[PDB]
């Protein structure tokens, strides 16, 4: 029914990946993609990021016990990265 | 109910 996807994204010139996030352990709501900015890096990588995708790992980090704000920081940290690339393992149904 | 642009 549900399956895991590894998504790999490089930020645009502004530093953004082109998606919005909701949830976190503070939000009593799993952590999920709420928006894909059309034609952004998140929309244009293969495989691509989808609205409603549940975030499982961020750069191999299990984020199930981290706050919303923490996860946003984890996302930003991957621009200062080695490959400057973001690697998300997501779950889709 | 937080929503953040990434
Ligand atoms: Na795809
Ligand atoms: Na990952």
């Amino acid at each position: 029914d549900s399956y895991l996807v590894l998504i790999r994204i490089t930020p645009d010139e502004d530093g953004k990946f082109g998606f919005n996030l909701k949830g976190g352990v503070d939000q009593k709501m799993p952590l999920v993609v709420s928006r894909i900015n059309p034609e952004s890096p998140a929309d244009t990588c293969i495989p691509k990021l989808n609205e409603g995708d549940q975030i499982v790992l961020i750069n191999g980090r299990d984020i199930s016990e981290h706050t919303h704000d923490q996860v946003v920081m984890f996302i930003k940290a991957s621009r200062e990265s080695h490959s400057r690339e973001l690697a998300l393992v997501i779950r889709r149904r | 109910s937080k929503e953040t642009e990434c």
